């Protein structure tokens, strides 16, 4: 059973959770409720483990392709923002919380990776993934590199998948074919074949993960990095002269990420709902609730109507939202964890060697 | 709000053409590109900012700097002489629209035949009069009509209208129409129409006087 | 199997009144595209109006028609509609329809592509104004005419409802040097325009200059002789 009378949030550790305790510390002077931030370690695995036996958190945050699958389950409540509250929210971003007709989340921000480059070691960044293999070997020779980010997780690398065709799930008349899966198709195969060469030739390393990247691209060893805003604020502290910019293309065609909607559920265990949903509409989803969590780690561009003035003057945004623009917000069906597992296993069995290109998606198929 | 610049813009064959719109207060990429001749409706062009629309030749193409959206004819084309409008999909699922851009044909600047006409006395007979002031086969189009009754600048009670651009020379004609009833016509002696254009090294002025002949 | 709309219901409606355009689709199902209803007042840029922009059938409007307009849609005809009321006179304008589509959208329809076929477009009309035939006088060429070079006259053709009128010289014989003029809407209703053109000064006195007029709404055919005035 969950404590009544307060409220525990879980988020990831990569997100702002110093300024959204911030705001729960606002929320506990008006009221005397006590907020409680957590970030457990693999917490969208966690939670469906707890909250199905009846505990948990009263509020869970994720990324929108994941509440599905808990949605399915049971385990969150049905929201209630009233026809004015849901009118301050973009409709695209209460598109990426329904399930089965109806809302399940509440719409926090909305995230797509970008290119983030050094420009005292490059001020033109290359506009194509085939370009990249040549730069490195000139970085090379001045001890650099071109390129590092995280090869541990299917995230990173979608993008490159899904440029020259590679695909989740179909979409046919109004409905997906969960059977018709695209991750090994030729656009799937063509682009992770790339990245296997990139690794094979030593221009990137099958080890690297999220911790090795942003050091090496925040110490200026590498020239460019792959991450989304909430990384934007180390960088800042790092003194490094970076940009952010348009991902690169691959067969002349562009990346295609995944878009993220960062939302905010609420366990159906919990026994703190009206509390809950006073949190989260009247605190949080404020131009100052937003402001405090952005201040900590950069949110991206945030749900609110009343802050896209605000977004406007962040140039770092409009470049989020042009990858956007050529990306796909993700499916939040219950069959995105399985998707990703075996996306995860196919990419670093391929990257490390272990399997070949073909043999490594045609498992994950 | 979608700021188009230039309202117009001449060019040659060849040239290099550039349009931008600037978007204020908004961060969405989805910005698209149209091309409109007379009498017909639009053709889509360029969309999600930079995506050439299939089928539309290779010399068009979009671009993203900051909040200000950009539309490239590498080498313009006779076909090419057109009108263009931007227009963004805002995250708020609203549609708007650039101003719009003429793209027309450049040549040599050339002022205009200027003249003007008394109102008929059939008109007169009627109990309304109209002044009419024709500017002839100019260029460029920018031109200035100042209309003056016994010498004082009127306001308010004048209309005017333009061709298109000549098939063959380029040019374009002005009509202006000043309008008065015909009480107002008979209490006043001079009627002049002053032309200010660029082909003018000064304002050259056509009047008549009122019922000599 | 071609992708096109095809807009009707287009008129001359009195201000006050209420009109419905239709938008009939075919080559592809309504129901998976966005479709969108965009306007153009006589020689003016284009103006978004409305649209149904979800797979849930979310619609949204510009604010000069907020709560007068509405757009709605028959699956089962593959049509689309904009009901139209309280009209003003500044609703006068082309309407088109157009669809927006993106081959990758799901339950989102992110991201919003380009408006990729339109129709024709259905002209409104709204104006309180009768059927009324023009009057047709002359612009007799100046006395004063630049001798050895060239002189201007014309016929202006005033105060007529509907649009359009047609304006030729000589049965169509002088074709050369003509400007009809884009017609201009008076404050009280009704429509204006000249038809002007240019000529050798030393053919004032020989040369008959005709000009016709012909507004079919009224059944109005005037022949104007136009020439120098008598003192
Ligand atoms: O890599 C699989 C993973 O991708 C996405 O997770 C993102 C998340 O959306 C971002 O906010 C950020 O934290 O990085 C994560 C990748 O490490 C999906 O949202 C997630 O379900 C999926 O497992
Ligand atoms: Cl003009």
């Amino acid at each position: 059973k969950i404590e009544e009378g307060k409220l525990v949030i879980w988020i990831n550790g990569d997100k702002g959770y110093n300024g959204l305790a911030e705001v729960g510390k606002k929320f506990e002077k008006d009221t005397g409720i006590k907020v409680t931030v957590e970030h457990p370690d693999k917490l969208e695995e966690k939670f469906p483990q707890v909250a199905a036996t009846g505990d948990g958190p009263d509020i869970i945050f994720w990324a929108h392709d994941r509440f599905g699958g808990y949605a399915q389950s049971g385990l969150l409540a049905e929201i209630t923002p009233d026809k004015a509250f849901q009118d301050k929210l973009y409709p695209f971003t209460w598109d990426a919380v329904r399930y089965n007709g109806k809302l399940i989340a509440y719409p926090i921000a909305v995230e797509a990776l970008s290119l983030i480059y050094n420009k005292d070691l490059l001020p033109n960044p290359p506009k194509t993934w085939e370009e990249i293999p040549a730069l490195d070997k000139e970085l090379k020779a001045k001890g650099k590199s071109a390129l590092m980010f995280n090869l541990q997780e299917p995230y990173f690398t979608w993008p490159l998948i899904a440029a020259d065709g590679g695909y989740a799930f179909k979409y046919e008349n109004g409905k997906y074919d969960i059977k018709d899966v695209g991750v090994d198709n030729a656009g799937a195969k063509a682009g992770l074949t790339f990245l296997v060469d990139l690794i094979k030739n030593k221009h990137m390393n099958a080890d690297t993960d999220y911790s090795i990247a942003e050091a090496a691209f925040n110490k200026g060893e590498t020239a460019m990095t792959i991450n989304g805003p909430w990384a934007w604020s180390n960088i800042d502290t790092s003194k490094v002269n970076y940009g952010v910019t348009v991902l690169p293309t691959f067969k002349g065609q562009p990346s295609k990420p995944f878009v993220g909607v960062l939302s905010a559920g609420i366990n159906a265990a919990s026994p703190n709902k009206e509390l809950a949903k006073e949190f989260l509409e009247n605190y949080l989803l404020t131009d100052e609730g937003l402001e405090a969590v952005n201040k900590d780690k950069p949110l991206g561009a945030v749900a609110l109507k009343s802050y896209e003035e605000e977004l406007a003057k962040d140039p770092r945004i409009a470049a989020t939202m042009e990858n956007a623009q050529k990306g796909e917000i993700m499916p939040n069906i219950p069959q995105m964890s399985a998707f990703w597992y075996a996306v995860r296993t196919a990419v670093i069995n391929a990257a490390s060697g272990r399997q070949t290109v073909d043999e490594a998606l045609k498992d994950a198929q | 709000q979608m700021t188009q610049s230039p309202s117009s813009l001449s060019a040659s064959v060849g040239d290099r053409v550039t349009i931008t719109c600037r978007a204020s207060q908004s961060v969405s990429s989805a910005v698209a590109w149209y091309q409109q001749k007379p009498g017909k409706a639009p053709k889509l062009l360029i969309y999600s900012a930079s995506s050439l629309y299939s089928g539309v030749p290779s010399r068009f193409s979009g671009s993203r700097s900051g909040t200000d959206f950009t539309l490239t004819i590498s080498s313009l084309q006779p076909e090419d002489f057109a009108t263009y409008y931007c227009q963004q999909a805002s995250l708020t699922a609203l549609l708007t629209f650039g101003q719009g851009t003429k793209v027309e044909i450049k040549r040599t600047v050339a002022a205009p035949s200027v003249f003007i006409f008394p109102p008929s006395d059939s008109q007169l007979k009627s109990g309304t009069a109209s002044v009419v002031c024709l500017l002839n086969n100019f260029y460029p189009r920018e031109a200035k009509v100042q209309w003056k009754v016994d010498n004082a600048l009127q306001s308010g009670n004048s209309q005017e209208s333009v061709t298109e651009q000549d098939s063959k020379d380029s040019t374009y004609s002005l009509s202006s129409t000043l309008t008065l009833s015909k009480a107002d016509y008979e209490k006043h002696k001079v009627y002049a129409c002053e032309v200010t254009h660029q082909g003018l090294s000064s304002p050259v002025t056509k009047s008549f006087n009122r019922g000599e002949c | 199997s071609e992708v096109q709309l095809v807009e009707s219901g287009g008129g001359l409606v009195q201000p006050g009144g209420s009109l419905r355009l239709s938008c009939a689709a075919s080559g592809f199902n309504l129901s998976s595209s966005s479709i969108h209803w965009v306007r153009q007042a006589p020689g003016k840029g284009l103006e978004w109006v409305a649209s149904i922009y979800s797979y849930y059938g979310s619609t949204s409007y510009a604010d000069s028609v907020k709560g007068r307009f509405t757009i709605s849609a028959d699956t089962s005809k593959n049509t689309a509609y904009l009901q139209m009321n309280s009209l003003r006179a500044e609703d006068t304008a082309v309407y088109y329809c157009a669809r927006e589509y993106h081959s990758y959208w799901s339950y989102s329809w992110w991201p919003r592509v380009g408006l990729d076929y339109w129709g024709q477009g259905t002209l409104v009309t709204v104006s309180s104004a009768s059927t009324k035939g023009p009057s047709v006088f002359p612009l007799a060429p100046s006395s004063k005419s630049t001798s050895g070079g060239t002189a201007a006259l014309g016929c202006l053709v005033k105060d007529y409802f509907p649009e359009p009128v047609t304006v030729s010289w000589n049965s169509g014989a002088l074709t050369s040097g003509v400007h009809t003029f884009p017609a201009v809407l008076q404050s009280s209703g009704l429509y204006s325009l000249s038809s002007v053109v240019t000529v050798p000064s030393s053919s004032l006195g020989t040369q008959t200059y005709i000009c016709n007029v012909n507004h079919k709404p009224s059944n109005t055919k005037v022949d104007k002789k136009v020439e120098p005035k008598s003192c």
